[PDB]
RNA sequence: ACCUCGAUGUUGGAUCAGGACAUCCCGAUGGUGCAGCCGCUAUUAAAGGUUCGUUUGUUCAACGAUUAAAGUCCUACGUGAU
RNA sequence: CCCAUAGUAGGCCUAAAAGCAGCCACCAAUUAAGAAAGCGUUCAAGCUCAACACAAAAAUCCCAAACAUAUA
């Protein structure tokens, strides 16, 4: 998880989900794509 | 999974679900995943009978089931 | 916590001031009066 | 020569006389380089600011790298830095005369085009890196086509026409209603409240 | 029934009640939900205390005030009671509480597709 | 005309490729 | 502070009031307007010509096959004079009523591929389909006479 | 900043500092190219001054120093003086700056300026700050009486932090913070190389004097068109690794490094730290010499002195493949000393011979063994070898179901193969 | 699985180009090259011939072969050994439309290659495009 | 140059420390060019802890030996009516 | 979301570099597909796209209490 003010899907498998009050880029094939707003 | 049979009457309506199920199940990817698995897409209300490798039968009467529901049940029974 | 540097209302970093509906209505009322004044001076 | 031309740090003949920082050259709407010329796309400056040689290099490198030379061409719509900005030695006390010329900038006013692009291309092909450059510019900027610029101007005109507010900054300032000219500036009589210092408010009517 | 007060919005989790024991590191900030769970009267007590004038009569007024978490009230207080004030907020009715007559009166706003799983 | 629409589709694909070059 | 500042300079309260009063007010449209009330014809001609020329027509669902399997099926069909055709349903729906095929409406849904011919090799075609226990023969209409699969089998025999 | 520079070259006559290998004209040409590198200024005046005591504080004698300061003060167009004296000591810099009225730069400071202005790296900025820490006599061109009496005098019985105490504290704190930041950047640079080391890529460092053609040689070897050599001095700022293929079909990293310079404290230049540590960790060292340059011997001596001062491993010093570039400039050239590969980077004349030579060098250095190995087909042994070791040749026995593969394999990969596929 | 190769009829040599790839899927390379040489004897010798081998899960061979390539065939027809470098301006041989027709006569006849377009226009246009891509000009 | 020059005693140290977290250690957690061991990076966490010496007035720095670590700061560069 | 045959593994180039290492051509057939818009391969093989069909953080302790709906 890296904190980013702007969230970008870095591959096809990244998906945006609003959880615990903020947006997250989650990815299973490339966990390093994990971003937190 | 061992065998899958799909039966329907196209001249009779309410067959879109079963027809799409036939197309998706017969898609070359599934048959390549299990070549041993045999599909018999007969046709003559519409029904789908799936016999698994464990001799277990699933019967889906697709008169009022959407293809998504039929495929989800089929996958769930595959998982067993 | 929550300090305004230096003196309020004068410096570069002033205490924010926000217009209320009351102030907006007052200014609008004065503007209406002055518009009527324009009309009555135009003749 | 479709690629964007190199811009020198300072004029070949350096200015010898220090000149005042007349911020009016940044203040207010732009009256020059406001329309397209030999191009179909551009970077429009929605605010005033000074462009340095660093900004010029950023624009040149980014546009040159991201463009297609065989199908796209770019041209500057802003002159090379000419206005000299002077800085005193670090830690100098106030007084002792004006500082020596440190850098050269070029002023840019709101509503001006900084770079203009054209060629056998459409907007979507260019808007990406034009927006990158605009976002990295020192002032608010936007990648705008001829069509988009005309659309935004027409939208501004439509808002001015159909606004339901009986009171407008233009009217009040011109008529000196409430004596607001005591608070306003003489420039406001022409800015109509759409400009505040170097900042241009587009939603402002 | 001060235990059964209702907060509008997310105040249960956002409203923070702050105090300082005086000793260093004695700053305690407890959310509204936590304070309610600890003391079922503190929320209303503090609200009334804040709304009362900030003078020397406030503590006497708070003495006159009586708060009880649940329906139970002391017999002497009940005998003292004179009038019952109307509740400031009318409690909305739940579906389980809505009568069949009201449900029938309210029209059906749309025709759901017959072949929908819902 | 089949050839007309074939050429139109080819040109549309070319335009899409040009647009997506940067994307 | 200069008239032009790097930051948004604080406005005099009267100027702030003036700006707030002279903000833009959009026109409210009373009732929201939101809730107020070549290739196609080329393949039209192609379908008309196909129907007029072919004496027998059948349809199927050749979508579950590989590219090479579909190519092999096409080659086996072309060994006979029969021709396999692909057309969109979106534009095939009008053709049924246009050519007066009312009974054909509930036959062309989803993937549908035509098997137009004049000389029926239906016997060998069914033999070919037999070794692939899927891709069922779907109802067609020979010479303006709708035939079910039992009808096709009887005609084959 | 559009500066004007007087290039003062101390020509050392007799004693230490007397350069037998090179001439004053060549050295001043080198300095002129150095200053031209920065894109900001150029040499307006050049003076070569004879000196017999280069080690003294003022470098020059009394008369020569007075003569120099006379011209420097008389000519106003000069903004700074570049003293081609390697590094100046702090007292020497202070005295010369005070006498001449303008900033005085030496080779060390000029190179630091090259790094900061051209390669705007945090390393360069921090190094410039570190070297600039000595700061006194702010107002040059004039001696300013100050009369610092009575500032911060005792209030009751003592005084607070005085000047020259605050200056010392700030100096110590700044040195500490700069060193700590430089250490962090060094650790990050080391981190960058972990994956390369684990994959055990043969890494070769191309070293040599500036403009010898290291970048051009790497471009020729790898085939990468992105590499852009330049005629400018110190053009190849920053160190970068490029992959290339050898005749043995092996993949090898060439570490394009910053070119070395004569009379320069490379160990004390922080921007050179990446180059120095990369050559230290290199498996092989490729020494590129521009034989066409008249100062070839001096350039070789300087580079070799730097390499020796690096205290690199003895095997690394040995087997350092020497490549004589720019041979085309010399019409007819014959390498007298053996084991040197004459090549033309631009024209690619001896590149094949160089490739074979350093391929043998890599095989010797990296410890990889060339051997023929038998692998059962359909085992995936062959694919594993394809991935983890270079495969010179494959010969499959159709009947047996095995293949004899001539492969160059490292000890690690060989052990992994033996364990994974016994 | 299906393995595609462009092996030359005469050059049935097991090893460098065929050994590893075929073995990765599992083969009797001796059998494969023996059958390929049988096909080479059946057809002309010394010419590339695309193949469509299908390694069945039962570890058996079904070699499917057809016409020679198009590029080498066109080069042979035009009397060229090595193709043009530019192929847009460089030309090494010319072929007449009649010759193109004649070669096409024996082209659209292979099951695997899919060239079964009944119209002659389809195949002639395809081979014309191939020649234009190659360093061969279309005469008249 | 806004308070203080009919005095606001001002470096470093001792003593006692209050506070912030932008966390040095201990806790939990995501990523890694995370095989393991070491690490690096980011989120959360300020309850507790955060050494002794040689020279140097040093704060610091270097060095010696350790430690889980020997944190960055604010507090009139905290604290001389201690 | 589905789906991808193809003259052929377009030529040259290279040990082979086959849409996918580099340059030039960059057509054309299938109802429908850029000699391929991206991954991957020692090279292949394999996976996708266009095309068919369907905002912010600091150092003594946050800082009025609270409140969305009874007619300006
Ligand atoms: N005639 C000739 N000129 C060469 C040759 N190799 C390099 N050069 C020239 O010398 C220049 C050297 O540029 P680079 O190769 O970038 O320099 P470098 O060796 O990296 O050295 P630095 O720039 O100091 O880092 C080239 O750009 C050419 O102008 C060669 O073989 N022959
Ligand atoms: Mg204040
Ligand atoms: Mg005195
Ligand atoms: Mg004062
Ligand atoms: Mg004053
Ligand atoms: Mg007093
Ligand atoms: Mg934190
Ligand atoms: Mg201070
Ligand atoms: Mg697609
Ligand atoms: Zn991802």
């Amino acid at each position: 998880f890296k904190n980013k003010t702007v969230l970008k899907k870095r591959c096809k498998d990244c998906y945006l989900v609003k959880r615990r009050g903020r947006w997250y880029v989650y990815c299973k094939t490339h966990p390093r794509h994990k971003q937190r707003q | 999974v061992k065998q899958v049979r799909v039966q329907f009457c196209p001249f009779e309506k309410n067959v879109e679900s079963t027809r799409t199920f036939l197309q998706t199940v017969s898609s070359e990817k599934v048959r390549s995943t299990n070549l041993n698995c045999s599909v018999i897409a007969d046709v003559r209300e519409p029904c789908v009978d799936v016999l698994f490798g464990d001799g277990h039968r699933l019967i889906m009467r697709g008169a009022h089931l959407t293809a998504l529901e039929m495929l989800t049940a089929f996958a769930s029974h595959i998982r067993a | 916590r929550g300090r305004i540097p230096g003196r309020q209302w004068i410096g570069k970093h002033r205490r924010p001031r926000f217009v209320s509906l009351r102030a907006k209505q007052n200014m609008i009322r004065r503007l209406e009066i002055e518009a009527e004044n324009h009309y009555w001076l135009s003749m | 020569k479709p690629k964007l031309r190199f811009i020198e740090r300072a004029p070949l003949v350096p200015k010898v006389r220090r000149e005042p920082k007349n911020l009016s050259d940044i203040r207010g709407p732009s009256t020059e380089a406001t329309e397209f010329t030999e191009g179909n796309f551009a970077i429009l400056a929605l605010g005033g600011g000074y462009l340095h040689w660093g900004h010029f290099e950023m624009m040149r490198l980014t546009i040159n790298r991201s463009m297609d030379p065989k199908n796209m061409f770019a041209i500057w719509r802003v002159p090379a830095p000419f206005k000299p900005i002077t800085r005193k030695s670090v830690g100098h006390r106030m007084g002792g005369g004006k500082g020596a010329i440190d850098h050269y900038v070029t002023p840019v006013k709101a509503g001006r085009l900084v770079v203009e692009m054209g060629g056998r291309c459409e907007f979507e092909e260019v808007q990406g890196f034009l927006d990158q450059v605009a976002h990295k510019l020192p002032f608010a900027a936007k990648a705008v086509s001829r069509g988009t610029l005309e659309k935004m101007r027409k939208d501004q005109e439509e808002r001015e026409r159909n606004n339901q507010n009986p009171w407008t900054f233009e009217r009040i300032a011109t008529a000196n209603m409430l004596g607001i000219r005591k608070v306003l500036s003489p420039y406001d009589l022409t800015h109509k409240g759409k400009y505040w210092g170097k900042f241009y408010m587009p939603k402002r009517v | 029934n001060t235990r059964h007060i209702a907060f509008s919005g997310n105040k249960w989790e956002q409203k923070v009640y702050s105090s300082h024991t005086g000793y260093p590191g004695g700053f305690r900030q407890v959310t509204a939900a936590q304070l309610h769970l600890r003391d079922p009267v503190a929320i209303v007590k503090l609200a009334i205390y804040g709304m009362l004038p900030k003078n020397l009569h406030r503590r006497t007024m708070m003495e006159r005030l009586h708060l009880f978490p649940d329906e139970y009230i002391p017999e002497d207080i009940l005998k003292n009671l004179v009038e019952e004030l109307p509740q400031p907020r009318k409690i909305p009715k739940r579906l389980d509480e809505y009568t069949q007559e009201e449900i029938d009166a309210f029209p059906r706003l749309w025709t759901p597709p017959e072949d929908y799983r819902l | 005309s089949r050839e007309y629409w074939r050429r139109l589709r080819k040109q549309n694909i070319w335009r899409h490729n040009r647009l997506s070059k940067n994307k | 502070s200069k008239a032009v500042t790097r930051h948004r300079r604080v406005m005099h309260f009267q100027r702030q009031k003036l700006m707030a009063v002279t903000e833009y007010i959009p026109p409210k449209p009373a009732i929201h307007p939101s809730c107020l009330p070549g290739l196609i014809r080329l393949l039209r001609r192609e379908i008309a010509a196909v129907f007029q020329d072919n004496r027998m027509i059948a349809v199927c669902q050749n979508v579950a096959l590989s590219a090479e399997d579909k190519l092999l099926m096409r080659h086996q069909l072309r060994k006979h004079k029969i021709l396999m055709k692909v057309f969109p349903n979106q534009v095939l729906k009008p053709f049924l009523e246009d050519s007066k095929y009312q009974n054909l409406l509930p036959l062309f849904v989803g993937h549908n591929m035509l098997l137009v011919s004049e000389e029926p090799k239906v016997k060998e075609m069914v033999r070919i389909l037999r070794t692939v226990p899927f891709l069922p023969l779907l109802g067609g209409c020979i010479d303006d006479t709708i035939l079910s699969r039992q009808g096709f089998i009887n005609y084959s025999k | 900043g559009t500066q004007r520079v007087c290039l003062v070259h101390p020509d050392v006559k007799w004693g230490p500092g007397k350069s037998q290998m090179t001439r004053a004209e060549w050295q001043v040409a080198e300095a002129t190219a150095l200053v031209h590198t920065l894109d900001g200024w150029s040499v307006v005046q050049t003076m070569v001054v004879s000196t017999k005591t280069p080690d003294r504080k003022l470098i020059f004698g009394k008369g020569n120093f007075e003569h120099l300061t006379e011209k420097i003060r008389g000519s106003p167009d000069i903004t700074c003086v570049f003293l081609n004296v390697e590094r100046m000591a702090a007292p020497t810099k202070k005295e010369l700056e005070a006498a001449w009225g303008v900033e005085v730069f030496d080779r060390f400071t000029v190179v630091l300026h090259i790094f900061r202005c051209n390669a705007r790296t945090k390393e360069a900025r921090l190094q410039v700050a570190l070297a600039e820490m000595p700061l006194h006599r702010s107002n040059l061109k004039r001696d300013v009486a100050h009369l610092y009496r009575g500032v911060g005098s005792r209030y009751i019985m003592g005084s607070g932090e005085s000047f020259m105490q605050l200056q010392q504290r700030l100096l110590r704190e700044k040195e500490a913070k700069i060193r700590k930041a430089l250490d962090r950047l060094r650790k990050k640079r080391h981190l960058l190389r972990r994956q390369r080391t684990r994959r055990e890529f043969p890494v070769i460092s191309v070293v040599g004097y500036t403009n010898c053609g290291k970048t051009t040689l790497i471009k020729a070897l790898t085939g990468d068109a992105a590499i852009q050599p330049r005629d400018q001095l110190f053009a190849t700022l920053d160190v970068t690794a490029h992959a290339g293929t050898l005749p043995s079909r092996m993949t090898v990293l060439y570490v394009d490094t910053i070119g070395f310079l004569s009379q320069l404290p490379h160990g004390l230049i922080e921007s050179f730290s990446a180059t120095l540590e990369d050559v230290a960790h290199s498996d092989l060292i490729l020494h590129v010499r521009d034989v066409s340059h008249p100062e070839a011997e001096l350039q070789k001596c300087s580079v070799l002195s730097t390499l020796r001062g690096l205290q690199l491993p003895a095997p690394l010093l040995d087997s350092m493949v020497e490549v004589h570039n720019k041979v085309d400039l010399v019409p007819g050239y014959s390498p007298t000393e053996p084991n040197v590969v004459p090549v033309s980077a631009l024209r690619g004349h001896g590149l094949q011979e160089l490739k074979a030579e350093l391929d043998a060098a890599v095989l010797k250095a990296t410890g990889r063994q060339i051997l023929t190995l038998r692998v059962r087909l359909a085992g995936a042994q062959l694919s594993w070898l394809y991935k983890e070791a270079t495969v010179q040749e494959v010969d499959v026995i159709p009947e047996d179901g095995a293949a004899d593969v001539r492969v160059i394999i490292s000890n690690s990969a060989y052990g992994k193969f033996r364990k994974l596929f016994p | 699985g299906v393995i595609r190769a462009i092996v030359r009829a005469g050059l049935a040599m097991p090893g460098p180009p065929l050994g590893p790839v075929l073995g990765q899927r599992g083969v009797s390379i001796n059998q494969f090259c023996k059958e390929f040489n049988e096909r080479t004897k059946d057809i002309k010798e010394g010419i590339p011939l695309p193949t469509k081998i299908l390694v069945k899960p039962d570890r058996t061979f079904e070699i499917k072969i057809g016409q020679p390539t198009v590029s080498y065939f066109l080069k042979a027809a035009a009397g060229i050994e090595k193709g043009a470098r530019q192929t847009g301006k460089e030309v090494a041989g010319l072929v007449t439309l009649k010759h193109v027709y004649e070669i096409a006569r024996i082209k659209a006849q292979d099951e695997a290659f899919a060239l079964q377009d009944v119209p002659l226009s389809s195949v002639v246009r395809s081979i014309i495009g191939s020649a234009r891509s190659l360093g061969i000009r279309v005469v008249k």
